């Protein structure tokens, strides 16, 4: 099969700035009889399927904002993408359709650059209803913020855990550019009842200091 | 309005047999060439199936020639997917999707234009367990559901059946040590509304037929 290889993996881009994504086949997917290129890029947003920016390599396809161009022949193309918005946000594939089968790039992961947003903080108790089961879930949320990175430490009683959380991120956001994130303590019904206070400490760029909420009982 | 609807997903043992469909809509569905892609959890997109207009004319990914057959219904308007003999490495999102020009030949050596949502088959000796929801209780407060222990993928998690959308966020499925999926879908909401807005989160587990809906009230 035609091997599609992308160039970079991912990148991350400030707003307004231009973002460019490689793409390689592994033979030339032009052909000199009707100058034309069998290849096309797909942009897919979070959650959503794949959407087709671009055929014959250099055509935008009907909708597609003109910030938006593609430009290669043979076998190196390149996917630009000018004055980025934060609906850009998204995976971007390229595919041959010069021979059956036809294949895709392994994706490259658009990040975007915005200003830093602090994160809002909340902190769950488990439910009755889940202590009488066995088991306790302490989940702490950090709401709307930018960049990704952050530091999560959950502390019972003021000792410091580790190796009972788990973390999840939100897709960044379409429309404010943000992530969202839980973390999830887990503790036996025994272990949860033995220690009163249960806090979350957010470690994050937009905060000046350590942020913690806790609860007790 | 073109529109893909794909449907048949599920949890299926190795060696098991899944039959999908897709409902088109919006445009002369004989005239259109449809091919089946799929998406592995690791992997990229993966061209499966293709079929011509008619459907007298087939082809398929070397990976799955024999396994899988590839029909469609030109008064239904339908395309199928029947894959027999299934296998772990099977197990993707796989998608509809349409030839945007009409038959190019061999059938699916074409861009695509548009696609369906997906729909997840998972092939795997594990049993389906759904999932437990917990509340997660609360000038914007901040609630949600626990959705634990669950097998496969997905959940579908709506708010007020659908009647909140703005402010949610549900949370990728992490994987447990259990080998049992877990997520939190939480919303945020005026303080003001607490006592007098009921909130309710509608969890979806279809490969189990387990439908829960959770009250999350202040405690
Ligand atoms: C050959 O075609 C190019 C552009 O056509 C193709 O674009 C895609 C369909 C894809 O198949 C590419 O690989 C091809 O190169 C012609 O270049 C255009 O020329 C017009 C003026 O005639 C100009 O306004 C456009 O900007 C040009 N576009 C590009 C991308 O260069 C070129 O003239 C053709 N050469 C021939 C027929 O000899």
């Amino acid at each position: 099969d035609i091997v599609m290889t992308q160039s970079p993996d991912s990148l991350a881009v400030s707003l307004g700035e231009r973002a460019t994504i490689n793409c390689k086949s592994s033979q030339s997917v032009f052909f000199s009889s009707n100058n034309r290129t069998y290849f096309a890029w797909y942009q897919q947003k979070p959650g959503q399927p794949p959407k087709v920016l671009i055929s014959w390599a250099s055509t935008r396809e009907s909708g597609v904002p003109d910030r938006f161009s593609g430009s290669g022949s043979g076998t190196d193309f390149t996917l630009t993408i000018n004055s980025l918005q934060a609906e850009d946000v998204a995976v971007y594939f390229c595919q041959q359709y010069y021979s059956s089968p036809i294949t895709f790039g392994q994706g490259t992961r658009l990040e975007i650059k915005r200003t830093v947003a602090a994160p809002s903080v909340f902190i769950f108790p488990p439910s009755d209803e889940q202590l009488k089961s066995g088991t306790a879930s302490v989940v702490c949320l950090l709401n709307n913020f930018y960049p990704r990175e952050a530091k999560v430490q959950w502390k019972v009683d003021n000792a410091l855990q580790s190796g009972n959380s788990q973390e999840s991120v939100t897709e960044q956001d379409s429309k404010d550019s943000t992530y969202s994130l839980s973390s999830t303590l887990t503790l036996s019904k025994a272990d949860y009842e033995k220690h009163k206070v249960y806090a979350c400490e957010v470690t994050h760029q937009g905060l000046s200091s350590p942020v913690t909420k806790s609860f007790n009982r | 309005e073109v529109q893909l609807l794909e449907s048949g997903g599920g949890l299926v043992q190795p060696g098991g047999s899944l039959r999908l469909s897709c409902g088109a809509s919006g445009f002369i569905f004989g005239h259109y060439a449809m091919s089946w892609v799929r998406q592995a959890p690791q992997k990229g997109l993966e061209w499966v199936s293709g079929i011509s207009g008619g459907g007298e004319s087939t082809n398929y990914a070397d990976s799955v020639k024999g396994r899988f057959t590839i029909s469609r219904d030109n008064s239904r308007n339908t395309v199928y997917l029947q894959m027999n003999s299934l296998r772990a490495e099977d197990t993707a999102i796989y998608y509809c999707a349409k030839d945007p020009g009409g038959d190019s030949s061999p059938a699916g050596r074409t861009w695509f234009d548009p696609w369906g949502q997906g729909t997840l088959v998972t092939v795997s000796s594990a049993s389906t367990k759904g999932p437990s929801v917990f509340p997660l209780a609360p000038g914007t407060a901040a609630l949600g559901c626990l959705v634990k222990d669950y097998f496969p993928e997905p959940v579908t998690v709506s708010w007020n059946s659908g009647a909140l959308t703005s402010g949610v966020h549900t949370f990728p499925a992490v994987l447990q040590s259990s080998g049992l999926y877990s997520l939190s879908s939480v919303v945020t909401v005026p303080s003001s509304s607490l006592g007098t807005q009921t909130y309710i989160c509608n969890v979806n587990h279809k490969p189990s037929n387990t439908k829960v809906d959770k009250k999350v009230e202040p405690k």
